[PDB]
DNA sequence: CTCTGAATCTCTTCCCGCGCGCCGTAGGAC
DNA sequence: GTCCTATCGATCTTCGGAAGAGATTCAGAG
RNA sequence: UCAUGUUCACAUACCAAACGGCGCGCG
């Protein structure tokens, strides 16, 4: 599912950030500053990315559970969508700290959420006093946003996708620690020694992160198909 | 409703519609999803079929 | 432990102590007051491991905190009482020991190594004589065994410059002494040393044997035994029973024999006993472990009571009682039950009624899944007792835990797929199982009484399965020939029947009326009788050329009952299929035509409401059955007593001398057929008589409301052959050897039979319960080696890719068609292109499916031959594609690859298994197979050969007779004439051979003398005779090689030529020959010089598939040109074959009784018949090939099947053929790495072959050869599956010298160790795994 | 006659047959080559070890049914392995092989 | 003088289920 | 009466299976 | 704007029926 560089530069993922906020160990994957900003060598991000798409189709193929993780508010309904798309898990709002190393607790967690949205749809109840039926709708409606996609996950990830590993830092730690492969995309003031496919590339940019992710779904879509 | 031929209709290999059929009432039953068919408090395995009569299924998914 | 394949070899020694956890020492088991096993015995817990379940024996240790250490009071381990069935011990034998099993296999694997008889080793190894090892400098060879006697010789002719032993050390010395390898390399060159078959072969056998103990990792000491593991204890329980007794545990009285006798031979041994007191116990103890491993191979098997034998750990493996027939290939299963069936008509067709006792201690578990789901119940615990207890919501339970899950009802036996089914169930109070009418039939499920067995299905996947699968809704048709199974119910067409009748007489008959609900209200008040003729505006449906429906109404012309008939009938099909007096097989055919234009899911629904109309109009109709109601033909009076004058003229003419003693009685029998057809004439024109009635003036008549008559035009039950019997007459019948009895039974069970007319009666009846017990048997043994020959194909493939295939016609035989064309090709696909009839037009596409519509068309055209793939043909290594398979037949459109084909084809045979028994006619034009032929001077055609055929071709351009006609038969209509039918077509001598020439002219007595070679006989009806030339048999060399002449002569010396041939008009005389043709007679063309005068049941199938050569096997021909005589016959005839070109000598040794279809200068080819009798598969695949054997082998078993009227698809015996010659013989090893003549699997060849032609060094070549299914399985190429079907210690000693390797691939062997099979779904997920790969 | 679970033989673990012991039905061999001619495979196998054989199998799947899971895990039957101690008790090395 | 024919011996196979019923180491020595 | 040790190492295992095939035993001779 | 506070004393801690003939019977 590979994607092209005149689709990429078009995107506009060559911009980065500012030259004083780029990391040092990102600068292996840097072209160039042009005028006091920095750009990413998409020569280096093509193969990159294609080998992190191989190895996503691969897991996908062989039914590996995919979590698209994606916090800015500007990406976040674009990896909702990606991951509903190709029926995969997300996490568009704020990472749980634990959300996989404590996975016991935010299992009951999910638990709670599948309870109350049945009650909710499928219950039927009607006895809510109206006080009953707004705590517990706000209980269902913060649930649903922190875990909505992991809902039907049922265990932990084979492969975690990352938009800006520096962002969502805290995943990638409990991804490691855990030892689940991440696939990051990697902004050059983010720091890519946590992640395992690295892909040099524009977090900020929304067309840029619509790209990353139709491109990401495209491939796990295929790998369903097998 | 019990004759599946009409979802042999649409996975035409009828071994792929028993592995198929596992696999979403697995979904169901396992993986907790729920049926984009109205359910009528059917079993999975019947549910899964009524599934395929929406035309909305298939070893992609 | 996971594993992917299996391997056996002989267990070393050291592998065998390897195994052990300890060695055993005493001969006992348990304790004789109290109860514990006595340490170092069978049972030792330190040995094997701890009896309490994970405490210790001692008493020191019995928490999990101790788990794994040992104690030090008794020295038992403390851990899981589980691995008390799991670890070994053994026994260290005084000596070494033969192993019974590679003494005593087909061969013997210790002797044919050797090279040494099987009686002389076992004379070693009973003691009975020394064999002579390392022979040194004196006389004596390299095993050679010598007598005591001649042992006490040369312990003084020489000294000790040589060895010789007794017993099993001196076995495996020998085997010991073996420079294997050196051997082989020479025994596969002194191969070459002689050409004598009759070692070559069994020295073939040799060779491979080395080659295989060499390849493997196996040696062969390793036959003889020294450490002997036995069996884990548990395996082998000594359980107690009532009160204080073990059971007799058979194993644990083998190891004691062997046990104690070890003790002895230790003791006795370094007490140092004499000779002849070891070779006593050395004997009883080789005779004993001969016991414990297969009891009975011995010249006695051993008993400790009423001389029953004990088993062994053979007796254990092997066969019907043993583990791979009795706990392996099929088992006991929980979650099942089983009742008395009886019928439950108001069921829908995928329903059945369980009893609710049943589906409550069937379905518990899912019970307690809704109690806990409730939390109505706390657990298991509680919800245990609220079960118990059967409390008033378990019910409401129930119904909703079993409102959807399918159960599987399977009577037994259970021939064919069919026979296993799915339902929903649906509760009853009662106690029998409600299983529907219709479905009744395909089980063989009769109502009498007959129990039924369920088992629920567990799994989500057990359920999709049952539900996509074996629902019967999904089941409407036959796996083995496109035909309903659904076929109605008796008492649903004699109801169809009466609704439909037409009664020319009957109240509101003739009115006009506006649709069948009218005409229901008009009958249900009671205002028109059913089958009152009526007009009603009708509708019907169409759906046109898109398949959307035209719909159309009219008047129609019909009865009330059609009317209402009618409504019932889903809005697609035409009224014309209504309109008509119903009856089983019109609505067969009903019913099959719903399924062609509908579908399933309308038949199905249709096919209910059809029986419950039946149901419902057969009760109103009243149909009873009543004595009055019998109808005799009072003719039958007058018609004995005619016949019985006549048989007395046949008599009379007997009491006078006038005719013989065969003459009279087979005329008689024929008086009384004669008798026989009129009287069941006379009664089936009474019957449809007795029905005459008033049109309101004057009498008309109509079809019989005759009862037993209805039943009969029907077809619900009891045609001709019933009704004949109960009132016509039940005729003649058999003595026990089958002959005729002389005075038929003339009465009919409507009267009464007397005492000797009914014990006569009982002479068939018994006869056929005989045969229905007794191949009951026989029928399921075939059924056996079916599957189990089978069960290794799988459709693999969509198109193997070839162009190959077979060719179909109508079976022409006998004069007419016993079959057409569209019963053998619908639904295979073309092999070829199929031209328009005529030329250059294309018809059919080269690889078409020819469904219905292109079957339909080809009936059109005027089409003979179509040349098809058949699975014989199919290129795919390891399967079918499914292409070449075509059809399937259980769903009409091809076969879904995966399809389990070969195990659906070994049940289609033998379904039908038991109904066997064990005990020119039309105008038309000749066409003539082979029938090289000469004018006569009266100018006729006469016939001049031997494989010679006729075909008939009707004028609008097809062919439609055929038959055989004898060599000098003369053709009444040759040269292309048209012909009337029944217009003589041929003449022939009936009685002889005879011999005719192509010249005319003089001839003589050529060669010949009286006495030596003709006899001057006087032919006592006449005085002036023709001389008999002398047999072979009769006369000497001085007759024999004298073989008599009839040469044609003028003083030319030479005959008028044929152009281009040499040979003179040179004719010979034969044995028993007749001849008036003396010397010096002018001999016409065309005349005869001389003439020569001269099946089963089952089993005829039986015998076709294991391809046994008959006992009269027609001598077929070989290679070609021309025959000649040998040397003439004593001790027996040869005769010869001599080419166009080529090898000329060509012999044969040939039976004499056989005559013989040629003489001395008949043309010939591989495959022409030189004797008449059945042909032998062996040679016909070596003379006319594959194709040819296979269409041999469908043609004579259908002629068994056609015969008796069962119907099976063609296909379903091709796929035994195609396993049958699975294996090929190699001619030519080429470049190849096979031995120089191999038996290899013809896959295995041709898989090598297709990579080394790419490489273009030069491919094997082979013949196939066609093993018999009894041999050919056994031949597989994968010891579990052989093994576990016959011969078991054949194949599983076999295999384990060769160290053989089992991948498990095929079914069987999968069923074995209990995994998914590789086929249908299995097939799906063994293919997806092997694809993402 | 049903039965659900009860009593199992001791030398190899199937079920024990009877009404007069609580039995469970033979699933013979030729309702074994019923089944593998519908294409039904994990109907079978379940047949033949989870209802049956493998002495885990049946526990697990047992409780899965109580627990309402609809799944099961299939093992190995341990009359299986009776066969091949029972031919290892021959001097005959029978083993399983792993690729 | 033993080579391909044939001749006598043993081994191996014989439906599927199912239900009852009973019956179940001995002899000798201390 | 109980415990331990062994079998027809001084007879007689059933004729009423057929078959069907193989291993193993013998003809008429080059 | 607000100085001082005698001495010594702190506990818990490693369990639910088994295997073979002989029969009769059902299908
Ligand atoms: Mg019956
Ligand atoms: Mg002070
Ligand atoms: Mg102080
Ligand atoms: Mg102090
Ligand atoms: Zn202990
Ligand atoms: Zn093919």
């Amino acid at each position: 599912a590979t994607v092209s560089m005149r689709d990429m530069l078009k995107a506009g993922v060559h911009f980065g950030h500012q030259t004083r906020y780029w990391n040092p160990k990102m600068k292996p994957f840097i072209f160039g500053a042009r005028n006091k900003v920095h750009i990413i060598n998409l020569e280096k991000t093509v193969p990159m990315f294609n080998e992190a798409l191989a190895e996503l189709n691969k897991i996908a193929s062989r039914k590996g559970k995919i979590l698209f993780v994606g916090t800015k508010r500007a990406a976040s309904e674009a990896v909702k969508d990606a991951a509903l798309s190709c029926d995969q898990f997300f996490v568009n709002h704020r990472w749980l700290g634990g959300m996989l190393t404590n996975w016991k607790t935010v299992r009951q967690s999910i638990k709670r959420l599948k309870d109350l949205e049945t009650q909710s749809q499928d219950g039927t109840f009607d006895k809510l006093t109206k006080k009953e039926a707004l705590m517990r709708t706000r209980e269902l409606e913060k649930l649903e946003n922190s875990l909505g996609g992991i809902k039907d996950m049922g265990g932990l990830p084979d492969a975690l996708f990352v938009i800006d590993a520096d962002h969502e830092h805290i995943a990638i730690k409990e991804a490691n620690n855990l030892g689940i492969p991440v696939f990051a995309i990697v902004d050059t003031n983010s720091d890519p020694d946590g992640v395992d496919f690295v892909i040099p590339g524009n977090d900020d940019a929304i067309r840029a992160v619509t790209l990353y992710l139709g491109a990401v779904a495209a491939t796990v879509r295929e790998g369903r198909s097998q | 409703r019990v004759t599946v031929q009409d979802a042999v209709e649409k996975i035409g290999n009828r071994f792929d519609l028993v592995l198929v059929a596992a696999r979403r009432a697995r979904q169901m039953q396992v993986g907790g999803k729920d049926p984009l068919v109205p359910e009528e408090n059917d079993k999975t395995t019947v549910i899964a079929l009524r599934e395929i009569e929406e035309g909305l299924i298939n070893n992609q998914i | 432990e996971e594993f992917d394949a299996i391997k056996i070899a002989l267990a070393s020694p050291d592998m065998i102590r390897s195994w052990s956890f300890g060695e055993v020492k005493k001969p006992e088991t348990i304790n004789y007051r109290t109860f514990k096993p006595e340490r170092d015995g069978l049972f030792c817990a330190r040995i094997f491991g701890p009896v309490k379940d994970y405490e210790c024996l001692c008493g020191k240790y019995k928490r999990l905190k101790h788990r794994g250490v040992i104690c030090e009071k008794c020295g038992v381990e403390v851990t899981q009482t589980k691995v008390r069935r799991e670890r070994m011990g053994h026994i260290e034998l005084a000596s070494p020991t033969a192993h019974i099993w590679f003494l005593k296999s087909l061969p013997s694997r210790i002797g044919l190594l050797l090279d040494m008889p099987l009686r002389d080793i076992e004379r070693v190894l009973y003691f009975e004589s020394y064999v002579v090892i390392e022979g040194g400098m004196t006389n004596l060879e390299r095993q050679q065994i010598l007598t005591e006697e001649q042992y006490l010789d040369a312990l003084e002719e020489f000294g000790d410059e040589f060895d010789a032993k007794m017993g099993a050390e001196a076995i495996q010395a020998l085997l010991k002494s073996m420079d294997l390898e050196q051997e082989c390399e020479q025994l596969r060159e002194e191969l070459n040393e002689t050409n004598s078959e009759t070692k070559r072969k069994k020295l073939t056998k040799r060779i491979k044997l080395l080659e295989a103990f060499v390849q493997s990792g196996n040696k062969p000491e390793w036959m003889i035994l020294t450490v002997l593991p036995v069996l884990p204890p548990d395996l082998r329980p000594l359980v107690p029973l009532d009160g204080g007794r073990f059971a007799t545990s058979d194993l644990n009285d083998l190891y004691r024999r062997v046990i104690n006798r070890n003790n002895r031979l230790k003791r006795l041994l370094d007490l140092a006993a004499p000779d002849i007191i070891v070779r006593n116990e050395k004997r009883m103890l080789q005779e004993a472990v001969d016991a414990l491993l297969d009891n009975g191979r011995r010249g006695r098997a051993i008993t400790g009571s009423n001389k029953r034998p004990l088993k062994s750990l053979a007796d254990m493996i092997k066969g019907k009682q043993g583990r791979f027939r009795q706990n392996l290939l099929g088992k006991r299963v929980d979650y099942s039950g089983r009742s008395v069936i009886t019928v439950g008509p108001y069921l829908r067709l995928h329903q059945c009624g369980l009893p609710k006792k049943m589906a409550l201690e069937l379905f518990k578990p899912f019970i307690y899944g809704k109690l806990e789901l409730r939390g109505l119940a706390t657990t298991i615990k509680a919800a245990k007792k609220m079960v118990e207890r059967e409390e008033a919501v378990v019910w409401d339970i129930l119904d909703e835990v079993i409102r959807e899950h399918p159960v599987l009802l399977n009577r037994a036996p259970t021939l064919h797929r069919l026979g296993i089914q799915a339902f929903e169930p649906v509760l009853i109070e009662g106690k029998a199982i409600q299983l529907h009418p219709l479905v009744c039939a395909a089980y063989n499920a009769d109502f009498d009484g007959d129990q039924m067995a369920v088992h629920v299905p567990l799994t989500l996947e057990a359920q999709l399965e049952a539900r996509a699968l074996m629902m019967s809704t999904n089941n409407i048709l036959s796996p083995a020939n496109g035909e309903p199974i659904i076929v109605p119910s008796q008492d649903v067409v004699l109801g169809l029947y009466y609704m439909t009748r037409d009664c020319v007489n009957a109240k509101g008959e003739g009115m006009v009326l506006t649709g069948p609900k009218e005409a229901e209200r008009l009958y249900r008040s009671g205002l028109a009788s059913l089958h009152a003729r009526v007009k009603v505006r009708i509708t019907e449906y169409e759906k046109d050329a898109n398949g959307e429906l035209v719909a159309k109404t009219s008047l129609k012309d019909t009865t009330v009952g059609r009317a209402i008939l009618w409504m019932i009938v889903p809005k697609g099909l035409p009224y014309s299929i209504v309109n008509q007096a119903l009856g089983k097989k019109a609505i067969s055919k009903m019913l099959n035509t719903c399924y062609r234009i509908l579908g399933l899911k309308p038949t199905v629904i249709f096919a209910d409401q059809i029986m419950y109309t039946g149901f419902a109009y057969a009760a109103r109709s009243g149909a009873s059955v009543g004595i009055d109601d019998m109808v005799i033909p009072e003719k039958k009076h007058e018609i004995i007593s005619e016949a019985e004058a006549e048989v007395a003229e046949i008599q009379e003419q007997f009491q006078s001398g006038l005719v013989t003693a065969g003459e009279r009685y087979n005329k008689v029998i024929d008086i009384w057929a004669a008798a026989n057809d009129r009287v069941s004439k006379a009664m089936m024109d009474n019957l449809q008589t007795e029905t005459v009635i008033n049109r309101d003036g004057q009498e008309e008549k109509q079809v019989s409301f005759n009862s037993i008559y209805m039943m009969a035009d029907s077809g619900a039950r009891g045609s001709a052959a019933q009704i004949r019997q109960l009132a016509g007459m039940r005729g003649l019948m058999a003595k026990p050897d089958g002959s005729i009895i002389e005075t038929p039974i003339t009465a009919n069970f409507r009267e009464g039979l007397n005492v000797l007319q009914y014990f006569i009666s009982t002479h068939g009846a018994r006869k056929g319960l005989a045969d229905t017990a007794l191949k009951t048997a026989n029928s399921g043994y075939l059924t056996r080696r079916l599957v189990d020959v089978a069960q290794d194909l799988v459709v693999t493939e969509d198109d193997c890719g070839t162009h190959e295939g077979i060719m179909m016609t109508p079976v022409i035989e006998g004069g007419d068609v016993k079959e057409p064309l569209r019963d053998r090709v619908l639904g295979r696909v073309t092999a070829e292109d199929v031209l328009k009839p005529g030329t250059a037009d294309i018809l059919v596409p080269r690889n078409t499916l020819l469904h219905e519509q292109w079957c339909d068309l080809l009936e059109e055209n005027s089409v003979d031959a179509v040349k098809v793939r058949s699975v014989v043909s199919c290129d795919t290594d390891f399967g079918v594609c499914a292409h070449c398979y075509g059809r399937d037949l259980a769903r009409g459109h091809i076969i879904n690859k995966g399809e389990a084909i070969g195990v659906i084809a070994a049940q289609s045979i033998g379904e039908p298994g038991t109904q066997l028994t064990m005990r020119v006619k039309n105008k038309g034009s000749i066409k003539l197979s082979n029938v090289k032929s000469v004018v006569n001077s009266s100018g006729k055609l006469v016939i001049t050969s031997r494989n010679t055929e006729l075909k008939l071709i009707d004028e609008f351009g097809r062919t439609k007779e055929s038959y055989k006609v004898p060599y000098g038969a003369v053709l009444a209509k040759g040269d292309g004439e048209q012909v009337a039918g029944g217009e003589t077509v041929a003449n022939w001598d009936p009685h002889t051979m005879p011999v005719i020439t192509e010249v005319s002219g003089f001839v003589r007595f050529t060669d010949m003398i009286d006495g030596q070679t003709i006899t001057r006989q006087t032919d006592e009806l006449t005085g002036l005779s023709s001389l008999v030339v002398l047999d072979s048999a009769e006369r000497t060399a001085g007759g024999k090689d004298l073989r008599p002449a009839l040469k044609i002569v003028d003083a030319q010396g030479n005959d008028v030529l044929i152009p281009g041939t040499d040979m003179p008009a040179q004719y010979f005389l034969p044995g028993k020959a007749i001849v008036q043709l003396e010397d010096g007679v002018q001999i016409s063309s065309g005349d005869t010089l001389a003439r020569i005068p001269q099946t089963g049941g089952l089993p005829r199938v039986a015998d076709l598939f294991e391809a046994r050569r008959p006992k009269e096997p027609a001598i077929l021909a070989e290679i070609s040109g021309i025959v000649s005589f040998g040397k003439e016959t004593k001790g027996k005839r040869r005769l010869v074959i001599t080419p166009v070109d080529g090898s000329d000598p060509y012999e044969e040794m040939i039976p004499k009784w056989r005559q013989l279809n040629v003489f001395e200068g008949e043309r010939v080819e591989r495959g022409d018949v030189i004797s008449d009798g059945p042909e032998a598969p062996h040679d016909i695949l070596r003379l006319r090939g594959v194709h040819a054997v296979t269409r041999y082998i469908v043609n004579e078993v259908q002629d068994v099947y056609r015969l008796q009227g069962v119907k099976i698809n063609d296909k379903h015996i091709e796929v035994i053929v195609r396993q049958m010659l699975r294996k090929a013989t190699i001619v030519n090893a080429g470049s190849s790495d096979f031995l120089e003549g191999e038996q290899v699997e013809y896959s295995r060849v041709k898989i090598a072959n297709r990579e080394l032609e790419a490489n273009g060094k030069v491919g094997a070549t082979y013949s196939r050869d066609l093993l018999g299914i009894t041999k050919a399985s056994l031949a597989t190429e994968s010891f579990i599956s052989a093994a576990s079907f016959q011969e078991t210690t054949r194949v599983l000693t076999e295999a384990a010298v060769a160290g053989k390797r089992d991948e498990l691939r095929g079914l069987k062997e999968n069923v074995i160790v209990g995994r998914l099979i590789p086929a249908g779904t299995g097939y799906a997920y063994h293919q997806d795994r092997m694809r993402r790969r | 006659h049903a039965r659900s679970t009860g009593s199992y033989s001791l030398v190899t673990q199937q079920p024990l047959g009877g009404k007069a012991q609580f039995g469970g039905q033979r699933f013979g061999e030729m309702e074994v080559w019923a089944l593998e001619a519908y294409g039904a495979a994990y109907t079978l196998q379940e047949m033949l070890t989870v209802k049956s054989d493998d002495v885990n199998g049946r526990t697990k799947m047992y409780k899965n049914i109580v627990d309402g899971n609809h799944q099961m895990e299939p093992g190995m039957p341990e009359s299986f392995n009776v066969l091949l101690k029972e031919i290892r008790s021959l001097g005959i090395n029978i083993e399983l092989e792993d690729e």
